[PDB]
């Protein structure tokens, strides 16, 4: 995350980071159930052996939140592509349950014509993580969390250089710089409505972090709702 | 008109059937008596920040 704050105790509880096989986190998640963390596909390929953690905000102390899970089952959209980073969404399933506490709770899937309608027509939406804090700064020792503007379709699909598919979505700044950047891939994009907070995103690429006439492209949930609840039955 | 007023007073899904304004709940909240509020049935419900 370049810019914004610092997640607040309770603040960004929804938060996962995936953990490579030396303890460092390469990607973030979404916390959907006591079993499901939301992900991008594209994170699948940046390790072979990965864990999840939960219910952290510094990776510098022991907060005496925090818990490490396996997964038992890695759900990749089958239509993805690295071309084009279409379809870019998976579905973890964890080998022992989620005890929820502070700092550890679901996000809330919304139901896709009311979240269409209602929840990506509000002016922002929030998008958090450990990631790059700059370009090409260094990871986050703190968990992040930023508020990105919706951004016009038309107008994204003009500065961008890269196709924008049906499965996308556009938020930020056009020159501010506030953007999520690299490591927060895979993490959440919430939108609040009445203080409930819905999954309406997740973090999937961008031409840098935060430059000029550039937005950040985001997974749109609100296309593989059917998918997901698919997946999490099974 | 309906949902397109203030989310038809729904505290989170809206839905218009015939004229009128049905509201719903995520998983883990239950429709109050009044057709509209959303109550949790349990602790740690969605999309709520944790003060505990
Ligand atoms: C253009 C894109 C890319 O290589 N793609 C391959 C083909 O499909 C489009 C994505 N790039 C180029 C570099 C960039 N990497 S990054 O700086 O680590 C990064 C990753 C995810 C991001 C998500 C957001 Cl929302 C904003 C900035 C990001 C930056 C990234 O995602
Ligand atoms: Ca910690």
């Amino acid at each position: 995350i370049v810019g914004g704050q610092e997640c607040k105790d309770g603040e960004c509880p929804w938060q996962a980071l995936l953990i490579n096989e030396e303890n460092e986190g390469f990607c973030g998640g979404t916390i959907l159930s006591e079993f499901y963390i939301l992900t991008a596909a594209h994170c699948l390929y940046q390790a072979k052996r990965f864990k999840v953690r939960v219910g952290d905000r510094n990776t510098e102390q022991e907060e005496g939140g925090e818990a490490v899970h396996e997964v038992e089952v890695v759900i990749k959209h089958n239509r993805f592509t690295k071309e084009t980073y279409d379809f870019d969404i998976a579905v973890l399933r964890l080998k022992t349950p989620i005890t929820f506490r502070m700092n550890v709770a679901p996000a809330c899937l919304p139901e896709r014509d009311w979240a269409e309608s209602t929840l990506m027509t509000q002016k922002t939406g929030i998008v958090s993580g450990f990631g790059r804090t700059h370009e090409k700064g260094r990871q986050s020792t703190r968990l992040k969390m930023l508020e990105v503007p919706y951004v016009d379709r038309n107008s994204c699909k003009l500065s961008s250089s890269f196709i924008i598919t049906q499965n996308m979505f556009c938020a930020g700044y056009d020159t501010k710089q506030e953007d999520a950047c690299q490591g927060d891939s895979g993490g959440p994009h919430v939108t609040r409505f009445k203080d409930t907070y819905f999954v309406t995103g997740i973090v999937s690429w961008g031409e840098g972090c935060a430059r000029k006439g550039k937005y950040g492209i985001y997974t749109k949930v609100t296309a593989f709702l059917k998918w997901i609840d698919r997946s999490m039955k099974t | 008109k309906l949902c397109s007023l203030d989310n038809g007073d729904c505290d989170q899904f809206c839905h218009e059937e015939q004229n009128s304004v049905v509201c719903s709940c995520a998983r883990g909240y239950t429709l109050a008596d009044n057709g509209k509020a959303c109550i949790p049935t349990g602790p740690y419900p969605c999309g709520k920040q944790t003060l505990e």
